[PDB]
């Protein structure tokens, strides 16, 4: 119904065309996680996709120092949940990959991979 | 590299000196009274105001071919905002006329909303432009602080009297900065402090860090001391501490704060020496009862961001930042803007000499 | 990043009368002799002067518990140089207090290199302390720039006294910078045009950008220039460059070029719009026949390290640089000193204190 | 008829001649877009070849921060497309890299690969 | 009963999932250490993993050199632990990984491998 | 009989010696070039050796943006030859990479390689 986050690249990775994925702290907080190897759908101009998440990992956003800022506040055990929002919403982030596998068209038939 | 050069007549007296005055006002703080915050307390909403802006490319060398910028933006418990009020200098008009551009934003009161909240904060705190003196007019310069500071008390003030009139009154409004204005005429503070005080209006001023000495003692004080707590700068110290700076920036005379400065340290556990402590000033009509309040309010609305801080304060500041490309885009609009107002021959002379300036 | 807040309203109409007026100082320009300068020919030897001083950290935020460097050194030739002199500017010392560490420099009993320079340089050229005037004496920084500009003269005259008693009559001295004092009363301009006049000193000053340089329209008019040429800037371009200057910087007052000044091109090809250009300035008492002579002087001796630099003033600027490893290295040594001259427990307060803040 | 992009970069990359190309947010926003495989013409000093779009990747052009920009634009709930025209502006760009095979030689037969 | 650690990263290495733990200088200091190979309990939004501890490592966190303040310490025949308590607050970090090996479930079971 | 760049590197690549060569703008507007497997007299303290150009690519010359910068002209649709010379002049550079195969000595007698 809605988009799960932000898709902030793309490339071609070997045979498959990649995009990369970030779920922002507003999500990560409503509950919303995407599980390896699930599917999903992906649109662009008007076509549905197909993709299957691959990998996960956290990587900073913008000028920040995650290390630090969760060090300092873990030594003085400010509860992030309930004091520290603004900590919270800048160190919380989390980047996803996804590939294209193809697109079902007319009756049903599905088009291996994409060039576009 | 030849470091023995300036190894000539070394001098070791001045630092002999300068460890008798260190130590007596160390003793002073000493005899200070100190009062904790048990994690708790009666706190009220914070609404902290401040004022960011940036420069054109080449406008800090060649100001004629470039413009200027100032934002302010403004957030408070809750998740209310006021309207972010902008707007832009050209470097021409203002280097080739002092007064030649306040005179006309004043009378537009048209469309800008810095023109209608610098309109709105005369008219109600009566205050008069031969008030703000020659200070502003000595040069470009001075008169861009002039016209930050002076566009950032009237965003306080027409938020206040605009947005704000019956329910401003439960709010700790915080100011990005000393409570002082330099450069002006005593009847602006003088105005100020009245509005201020029969309004009642509870503000508080976080300096942060420019407080040089201040912050120099007050370390080695909570390197001793233990918790969160709160306790008011000796008034020896502050006269010692506008002292040196006015003797290294004569041009602050006359910034000292309306009021007194109170410390609270608002973290427990920190990796440096200065990390967790705030400084903030309070009107004179504020009592100790009022500061212990305002400590509370800070500590519950504190960050762990840049080493503690109060939160509001870096929301608001990262909120009414201005991006590095926006000049740039800026730049381009205005060609676009002048290419479709005066014609298109007029334009390429601009664009060539922009290219022949770096 | 918000962009548009800044767009209501540009009212943009002054560019319309800036490029007119640029456009004038062009055609004004255009009618200016650009006698042709292939470098064959004769010219004199050079002997440039440049200073410069790092500083430690933190020197501005806390100058209380810092110190200062200026170190002066001239190259001439290929190694015919002068010695070169170190001073050091305690933060503590005097300049928290000024007025006195002058007059005890002067009255140095152990005349370090510095303090023999400015003795010499008053005795010669008769400007006591008091033509200064009390600029210098207004705030730390002001008494900074001072004392750089006039250890600067010393230093020249003392070469030109002490080292080159004869021989400096047919040496073409470059000084970095404008010819120009700035803070300094007309008397002592006037002690220093009328005492260079007498000695019929060959000199020039040499800059190549920021402060407020609208000349810099050279830019234009160099294209299909024919290479390199000699050209005097127009009194219109002087007078408007004066006049955005005491505008914009204010405190300019003293910023007049002692004489007329000269751009030239050392160079034909340059991958921008702004290389090769030299800016050299002339004393009253040189006529274009000696502005040729040191436009060739300045031709032969041109480089290409910072696109069309003069060279010899950038292997000076190397040998009177400082880095940041001097400043730790000056620190450290002087914490070591303290120890033997005044006990061992204060210099662990001293260190105690340092490790605290800055 | 006019070219799709700026070429910003060419090299030898082993046997074969390489050129990147960039999209712009025009070029981008009109609907032009170029297939992986596609056949396309370079002219190179009035002379014809013959290039295959081989990869495609996304990079920032300038300084920007991308990440952050659209994370922040998609927090905010602010519509890039309608609302901030100039955010979208700076990050919608795209590369591409393309290969010569060869110059196709009138009356003659075509010249594979090139020593140019 | 209190966390060991602050955790400050996370990322699917391979087919494990892993995570980065730091621990700080007061921890380090009241003499709390982890073995390698040692089993560790991780806990993560109301579920009981498995860990492992794999690597361990000396890295600098926030704006600091260590190598030079050692060294100058060192030369300095200052003693860090008494003499000069807030150099030695600021280096005395230390990193490890930690692997999710799976999580035990119903009465008895265990299910391998994570996908969240 | 005029150099046709200037040598701008050298290194010992394996058991053959190389150097490599910077175009300037003027020179490239000129209209010369070299052809790759071309072969090239180098000199070098008076002896002239044989060389074959090896390898070709385009890399930035100085603090500049060449991506940027063509793209910001592509995008305000200004000729690049005739409005802004001084934006051409900066981005035309191009570097190769040459090989000594070594100097002609005495009857004709091949020298191979070099040790210097």
């Amino acid at each position: 119904e809605s988009p799960i986050g932000v898709v902030v690249s793309s490339r071609r990775n070997g045979p498959w065309a990649e995009l990369t994925l970030v779920l922002t702290p507003q999500e990560l907080d409503q509950g919303k996680r995407l599980l390896l190897g699930e599917l999903v759908r992906v649109s662009s101009g008007g076509k549905d996709y197909v993709g299957m998440v691959l990998d996960g990992y956290y990587e900073p956003v913008g000028r920040s120092d995650p290390t630090y800022t969760l060090a300092l506040a873990h030594i003085n055990q400010v509860d992030l949940e309930k004091e520290d929002p603004w900590a919270r919403k800048e160190v919380n982030f989390y980047h996803h990959r996804i590939v294209l596998l193809g697109r079902v068209v007319q009756g049903g038939l599905f088009a291996p991979s994409t060039r576009l | 590299l030849g470091l023995k050069d300036f190894l000539d007549d070394l001098r070791l007296d001045h630092y002999q000196d300068l460890l008798r005055e260190l130590d007596e006002l160390y003793q002073k703080l000493k005899q200070e009274r100190q009062v904790p915050l048990h994690g708790d307390g009666e706190a009220y909403p914070l609404l902290t105001l401040t004022v960011d802006g940036g420069e054109g490319r080449a406008f800090e060398e060649l100001p004629l071919l470039s413009f200027g910028l100032v934002r302010v933006a403004a957030v408070g418990v809750k998740g209310f905002r006021l309207p972010s009020i902008a707007h832009l200098l050209p470097g021409y008009e203002v280097l080739r006329d002092p007064k030649g551009y306040l005179e006309g934003l004043l009378e537009r009161s048209e469309e800008s909303p810095a023109a209608d909240a610098l309109k709105t904060f005369f008219r109600a705190t009566g205050i008069s432009l031969e008030d703000l003196g020659e200070y502003y007019t000595k040069d470009l310069r001075a008169f861009m602080g002039i016209f930050r500071d002076v566009l950032e008390w009237a965003y306080l003030v027409w938020g206040v009297e605009k947005v704000l009139q019956e329910s401003y009154k439960d709010y700790l409004f915080i100011k990005d900065g000393r409570l002082a204005q330099l450069g002006v005429r005593e009847s602006f503070r003088s105005k100020l402090q009245n509005y201020f005080a029969r309004k009642h209006l509870l503000l508080a001023g976080v300096t942060k860090r420019s407080e040089g000495l201040t912050s120099l003692v007050m370390a080695r004080l909570f390197a001793e001391a233990r918790g969160t707590f709160v306790l008011q700068v000796p008034q020896e110290l502050m006269e010692k501490a506008y002292r040196y700076e006015r003797q290294w920036n004569a041009d602050l005379e006359g910034a000292f704060v309306m009021g007194r400065r109170y410390v609270a340290r608002l973290l427990e556990d920190t990796f440096r020496p200065q990390e967790g402590v705030a400084i903030f000033d309070l009107p004179p009509y504020l009592g100790e009862e009022d500061a212990v309040k305002v400590a509370r309010s800070l500590r519950a609305h504190r960050s762990v961001l840049y080493g503690g801080s109060v939160g509001t304060v870096v929301e608001a500041h990262g909120r009414a930042s201005v991006a590095r490309s926006i000049p740039r885009r800026m730049e381009e609009e205005i060609l676009a803007r002048f290419r479709k107002a005066f014609g298109e021959d007029l334009a390429k002379k601009l664009t060539e000499w922009l290219r022949l300036a770096d």
